[PDB]
């Protein structure tokens, strides 16, 4: 009635927490519970909407404004615009950041911190998470004209490698080989807008630039030094620049808008890792313009 | 012709060789195997929340004093998309790594416990629902706090109101500096999208 | 009246009316260059043999086209002697006048074809050997087909070259690349780098005033081309 | 998609070859070798007797 | 596009288009008010008995 063992003997490995960093697999926390069977509800009558609400396909396709322009009759033709955006004509096509603006402060009489501070989209947003990216891309050029202003307006594709001026602390777009007659318009995929009636516009730009994926650096530490990865990160840019001028009488304003909005469809990202040479550190604005941010350092 | 406006909503597209949605699979069948779908997913792996936290010897400590430091900061998934939302409901399981110089002229425990959020350390009892770990020959504390709230959903941040759902608190009996890991129960999720806030770069502070 | 939207090549408009448009009454055919030939389309036009090396061997020889190859590379200075190297896709893109016709294009999916068109006198015999090495100035040292031993030389993919038995290789080079779709653009191509190797070396009367050549050509052509993106640049 | 632990605590006891005098059950020695299962043939053509 | 007259209460509008108005994804019912008590008209609340006058008599 109390016979002998006979299984074999199970071999063995002391691994507490065997792969935690998978969503899928059961995992050994104790819930501090009165029943193991703890079981909440569906997501009915919860959150007041009934859209999956965390689909990247949701989360990524949320539209944002990005640019601003203002297009004068001072501006000539065939040339983008060049406000001091800076890029505002030369639109990057591609999912993460390429924009920046620089916080400087003072600590001693000749010492300053440069802190990068940066626009989010929700398509950007969620792609600072992720290290490699392939999206198909989305913007919806509006102009905010009267009834009275008319005219023609290009946008053009170009893939490749976008005109920059590095500086010391940022990248610039180089208006100056975009300009002529130097970078024609005549074989690159365009759109020639109308502004006597047509408003709106949705050009969605597909993915196709000689790799599997590109990357999610896009402004982080370009400058001067370290822009490889920028170049890396986009398969070119839009180009807004004007085929024939604004033609607006005295009464309307000589100045109309050109709000680029964006997001990105058909999203799928690689690894869940920030490619970036820092965490992903939320920008929390500061109360008052003397005091400083608290900086994630790289020990553990 | 007329003067007037119209919107004639012209989705026009470039580049058009085959359809977006077959090339995407055959591009991650080659380049990842693993398919990223829902952001739901990403609640579910404990990403490290911190590096260092030493607990000073025998004191009932809440997670809130860690919690309330590194909600600001977004380096897990929790807290980073702590901004994309407003609203969560669902418990988050916690994981304690060891990274104490132990010494053996002593007999090193963990306990843990449950207080409602936003407590102090005085104002709580201690029989309730418990775990327990050695560290001598378990270095990992796997303990999951449940969902026992008044409320269907909380808010991020709330008002003068407290103690309406519950957390955890972390007792030990010795100095133990440790590594803190989290993400959602089975049930957690978000909801409510908003849009997103900003972002930090890089702050290599350059003299001039 | 209120769609007006046409296509072009790669190109579309956006009107308010259909502006009008006028044409030709009846459009009757005119002068016959479509009786003449029949249009060579981008990719047709991109499969025509090119006239690029020739090669001349006499034995001879005091120069290097007949040393033959080495059994054993013991050091980096005596490393493998060859005739010449062709660094594919950048030799066959510029001859023949191919890239002032693929201009305005960005990517390309090209198999580089090689043929040897031969025509030795019957006194002459001998023996080479044509091997490719993708990436064999990118990779490291020991890795290259100019470092390995004649076993590890001939190991590499090709074809004999033997002069009374073969007036004619054909050699069909694949798409050998880690990028998807060469870029063209700031173009750094040099994927695939031929090679031509003499085993034995050429052997003739060693009695001179006589003559002993040898007069290789080389022909290269693509294929299977898939030519897509539109650009505005180009490399001169 | 990541749920809890259902499964008893397995007991255990720490007996590092436990009854190896026994001509019968699985015996833990790792082989050296290629295969798992690697399987020598039958007493066929090896020793001339049968 | 033409015709933007709409009714609420005891109020009408007139609009040139309808003007292009977004609202709620899915309107999923929320927290359960509804299911406590049934909603009062005013004919209903005006159907409600008042304690006015309190009269003591002493003989």
């Amino acid at each position: 009635s109390k016979p002998r063992n006979q299984q074999q003997v199970c071999p063995l490995q002391n691994v507490p927490a065997w792969g935690y960093s998978l969503y899928k697999g059961i995992d050994m926390s104790v819930p501090l519970a009165y029943d193991p069977n703890n079981e909440l509800g569906d997501l009915k009558d919860v959150f007041p909407s009934a859209v999956d609400e965390m689909a990247i396909g949701y989360v990524c396709g949320n539209p944002a404004v990005k640019h601003v322009l203002t297009w004068k009759t001072t501006d000539a033709i065939q040339k983008p615009i060049a406000n001091g955006d800076d890029w505002g004509g030369v639109i990057p096509v591609g999912m993460p950041c390429y924009s920046k603006s620089i916080r400087t402060t003072r600590i001693s009489a000749t010492e300053n911190r440069e802190t990068e501070v940066m626009d989010a989209a929700p398509c950007e947003y969620v792609a600072n998470m992720f290290s490699y990216w392939r999206a198909t891309m989305c913007y919806r050029i509006t102009v905010v004209k009267t009834a009275f202003h008319t005219g023609r307006l290009e946008i053009f594709f170009e893939p490749g490698v976008i005109p920059v001026k590095p500086t010391v602390n940022n990248i610039g777009p180089d208006q100056d080989r975009l300009t002529g007659a130097v970078a024609p318009s005549d074989n690159n995929y365009k759109y020639i807008l109308d502004l006597t009636n047509d408003t709106e516009v949705t050009i969605r730009v597909p993915f196709v630039s000689n790799k599997m994926f590109l990357k999610t650096a896009g402004i982080y530490g370009a400058n001067s030094e370290n822009n490889w990865n920028f170049h890396e990160s986009f398969s070119g840019f839009l180009c807004i620049r004007p085929v024939t001028k604004l033609m607006a009488p005295d009464t309307v304003s000589d100045n109309v808008s050109i709000v680029v909005w964006k997001w990105a469809e058909d999203v799928v990202v690689v690894e869940p890792k920030p490619l970036t040479s820092g965490p992903t550190q939320v920008y929390r604005p500061p109360p008052t313009a003397s005091t400083a941010v608290e900086v994630l350092n790289v020990e553990l | 012709i007329n003067i007037g406006n119209k919107t004639n909503e012209n989705v026009i597209s470039f580049f058009d060789s085959t359809d977006a949605e077959t090339q995407n699979h055959n591009a991650l069948m080659k380049g990842c195997g693993e398919f990223i779908v829902n952001l739901r997913t990403l609640l579910r792996t404990f990403r490290t929340i911190t590096d260092n936290w030493i607990l000073q010897a025998n004191t009932k400590t809440p997670i809130t004093d860690l919690t309330n430091t590194t909600d600001a900061q977004g380096r897990d998934y929790m807290s980073y998309l702590s901004y994309l939302y407003r609203f969560y409901r669902g418990g988050r399981r916690y994981k304690f790594f060891n990274t104490t110089p132990l010494k053996q002229s002593q007999t090193c425990y963990i306990r843990s416990f449950l207080i409602p959020r936003n407590y102090s350390a005085d104002e709580i009892n201690v029989d309730g629902p418990s775990h327990i770990t050695y560290p001598v020959i378990n270095p990992v504390h796997e303990v999951e706090v449940p969902f026992y709230s008044q409320y269907r959903k909380i808010p991020i941040a709330s008002t003068s109101d407290k103690g309406y759902d519950s957390s955890l608190m972390y007792f030990s009996n010795t100095a133990t500096t440790q590594i803190v890991a989290r993400a959602g129960n089975d049930d957690f999720t978000f909801g409510w999208m908003i849009g997103p806030p900003q972002l930090q770069g890089e702050s290599r502070s350059v003299a001039p | 009246s209120e769609n007006s939207v046409e296509t072009q090549e790669i190109t579309t408009f956006h009107d308010v009316e259909t502006p009008n448009r006028i044409d030709t009454p009846m459009a009757q055919d005119t002068s016959s260059a479509r009786n003449m030939d029949d249009t060579h389309s981008i990719i047709q036009f991109l499969q025509r043999p090119v006239l690029i090396d020739n090669i001349e061997i006499i034995a001879g020889t005091t120069a290097d086209a007949n040393k033959p190859l080495s059994r054993y590379v013991l050091d980096q200075q005596n490393s493998q002697k060859y005739v010449r190297s062709w660094t594919l896709p950048s030799t066959v893109l510029r001859a023949g006048g191919k890239a002032q016709k693929l201009a305005n294009f960005k990517y390309l999916r090209c198999d580089v074809q090689v043929k040897l068109v031969l025509n030795a006198n019957p006194f002459v015999a001998g023996r080479m050997y044509l091997a490719y090495s993708p990436y064999d100035d990118k990779v490291d040292t020991a890795r290259s087909v100019l470092q390995t031993s004649r076993a590890g030389v001939t190991g590499y993919p090709g074809v004999e070259l033997d002069f009374q038995l073969d007036n004619s290789v054909e050699m069909t080079i694949p798409y050998a690349s880690f990028q998807e779709a060469y870029d063209l653009v700031t173009g750094t191509e040099d994927f695939v780098q031929l090679y031509l190797f003499p085993i034995t070396p050429v052997l003739g009367p060693k009695s001179e005033s006589e003559s002993s050549k040898v007069d290789i050509s080389v022909y290269m052509w693509l294929s299977n081309i898939s030519l897509v993106i539109p650009t505005y640049r180009i490399n001169p």
